[PDB]
């Protein structure tokens, strides 16, 4: 769907780091690691929040209706 | 479904008190308080906080079950002391403490950066 | 009481919102109708995992 | 002052890294408690929405809403909803903050935080306002429109505690270790070989001073030297979230005690 | 009442009696609107 908001287990916001995170793999051309890592996801259950993460509404949006 | 409102955590039911002192059967000058809407956060404080008095014989906290947020206190006294004195003495001992605490952590909060 | 009941109810153990209504004639020119009921449901004790 | 004693090893924004001096392991246990779940804080509660054309489902960007980090610095003067006397509710319990988005340019437009507006009286409070830690400015990325996709739909924001929902938690992860050297003994290490050398060693380690082999083991010691650091989510400052913390469990046991005062009635 | 296409961006108001199909468009795929009378939400 979309980038989930905060963080299931500690509870940190993540939703205002997707775009971001994008730019630091794409702009930066940066890894994965350090790009989860400048945002300021040291716990790696954030980490696992953004990364595991799949953005479906981007798909969802190839629609009309 | 048949999941309980959240507020029934800390919020009192209708005729639910929040402390049921409760004369101890079994040991003599023993007594169980039932605590409602409240869980190991103030038992497991209030029962090591029990401990420090050094006139109390017993003290201990228990959750029957997860389910309903309550639990039960027993205390256990010398004789000549009654033991919602011990309660009392260990609730604002808690107190005074928590506000050193607060004074003291807001002291060192003015002496920081960034 | 010239017509007989024929509505269809909600499920009786379930509950949520109509998502969408669809109304649209068949082959043989038979109107009929899709309604499609969205109900969010949250992991509660007992759900399989 | 006289009692448990704090020294701030590090402090920002978003956390604070502590130390607590003299406490008992109960009374640090249960700040902690308190900091993740018991303190008050503002989030939206109600959501009412008149058009909805978007990808995802009403109760998801309700859901979504809910989780929007705002701002309750000024939270304790305001009120729970089931304590004002109004109906429903008013500007002396709730915020309501409106969101229209409508699908504008070819591209995709995007629907953040920082897109609601605050329509109730905040009458000088300083509430409401969402949190956005942004670099851009934009704040959380709430939904995705279009071209012609519209989202219109009103936020009542009540008062909370993250006992009842965890999107009123005031904090999000809270770093908590005492006795790094395990001179305690509170934890039997797991091994195949070396005890030491498989396990990590702790950054607090650099605070204390390491067991000698020649010392027997300390059976009289308890926990003193508590080693902490609180990360705030935005609503309410790291300072803030520990003092609050403080002074709920402090007020909480003086509902007991007022309690015990109450009992006294024939 | 009032009813709007499955593809195409129109509005449709014709109640009984019509039906199908579309308004300058030939599909007789028809979605009903959604309701005035708004419901709340639960933020949770
Ligand atoms: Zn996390
Ligand atoms: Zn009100
Ligand atoms: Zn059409």
């Amino acid at each position: 769907m979309i980038v989930p908001v905060r963080c299931f287990s500690c509870g940190k916001v993540v939703g205002d780091k997707w775009e971001s995170y994008l730019n630091l793999l794409q702009e930066d051309e940066l890894d994965e690691g350090t790009a989860l890592s400048r945002l300021g996801l040291k716990r790696y259950c954030c980490r696992r929040m953004i990364l595991t993460h799949v953005d479906l509404i981007e798909k969802f949006l190839r629609y009309n209706p | 479904m048949n999941a309980p409102d959240r507020f029934e955590l800390f919020l009192l039911g209708e005729g639910e008190s929040k402390l049921k002192i409760d004369p101890d059967t079994k040991a003599p000058n023993a007594v169980v308080i039932t605590f409602e809407k409240e869980d190991h956060t103030l038992g497991n404080l209030i029962r090591a906080e029990l401990l420090n008095d050094r006139k109390v014989l017993f003290a201990a906290y228990k959750v029957e079950h997860p389910f309903f947020a309550r639990f039960k206190l027993r205390i256990q006294t010398t004789e000549g002391y009654d033991p919602k004195d011990a309660l009392k003495n260990a609730c604002n001992s808690i107190i005074n403490k928590l506000g050193a605490l607060k004074t003291n952590f807001e002291t060192e909060w003015n002496l920081q950066t960034l | 009481h010239s017509k007989r009941d024929a509505s269809t109810p909600l499920r009786s153990t379930e509950n949520g919102i109509v998502d969408q209504v669809l109304v649209t004639t068949n082959q043989d020119g038979l109107k009929f109708v899709k309604v499609r009921v969205r109900t969010t449901k949250i992991p509660q004790i007992g759900d399989k995992f | 002052e006289e009692g448990p004693q704090v020294k701030i090893r590090e402090a920002s924004k978003d956390n604070v890294d502590f130390i607590l001096s003299n406490v008992d392991l109960a009374m640090a246990n249960s700040l902690r408690r308190v900091m993740i779940a018991e303190i008050p804080t503002l989030a939206i509660d109600s959501v009412e929405v008149e058009t909805n054309t978007t990808v995802l489902a009403d109760e998801f960007i309700a859901h979504r809403l809910g989780l929007i980090p705002l701002q309750s610095m000024d939270i304790e003067q305001l009120e729970y909803s089931r304590d004002c006397f109004c109906e429903d509710h008013c500007d002396k319990c709730s915020v309501v903050l409106t969101l229209q988005a409508f699908g504008e340019s070819e591209s995709t437009t995007n629907v953040y935080s920082k897109d609601l507006v605050i329509v109730s009286n905040l009458m000088g409070r300083n509430i409401g306002h969402p949190i956005i830690q942004d670099k851009e400015g934009n704040g959380v990325l709430i939904c995705k429109l279009r071209k012609g996709q519209e989202l219109k739909l009103t936020c009542v924001a009540k008062k909370g505690i993250a006992k009842e929902h965890a999107k009123w938690g005031p904090a999000a992860a809270i770093e908590f270790e005492y006795d790094p050297w395990n001179k305690l003994k509170h934890t039997d290490y797991w091994y195949e070989q070396d005890s030491a050398k498989e396990w990590p060693q702790s950054k607090n380690c650099e605070y204390e001073d390491p067991p000698n082999e020649g010392d027997p083991f300390d059976y009289k010691a308890q926990a003193d030297t508590f080693y902490m650091n609180v990360e705030s989510v935005g609503s309410i400052p790291v300072d803030q979230v520990v003092v609050r913390g403080i002074d709920t469990l402090q007020k909480k046991v003086a509902s007991i005690l007022l309690a015990l005062t109450q009992m006294d009635q024939d | 009442l009032k009813y709007i296409c499955a593809e195409c961006s129109s509005k449709l108001s014709l109640s009984r009696t019509d039906a199908v199909r579309c308004k300058d468009c030939g599909h007789r795929i028809l979605l009903k609107a959604r309701t005035k009378r708004l419901v709340q939400f639960e933020a949770r």
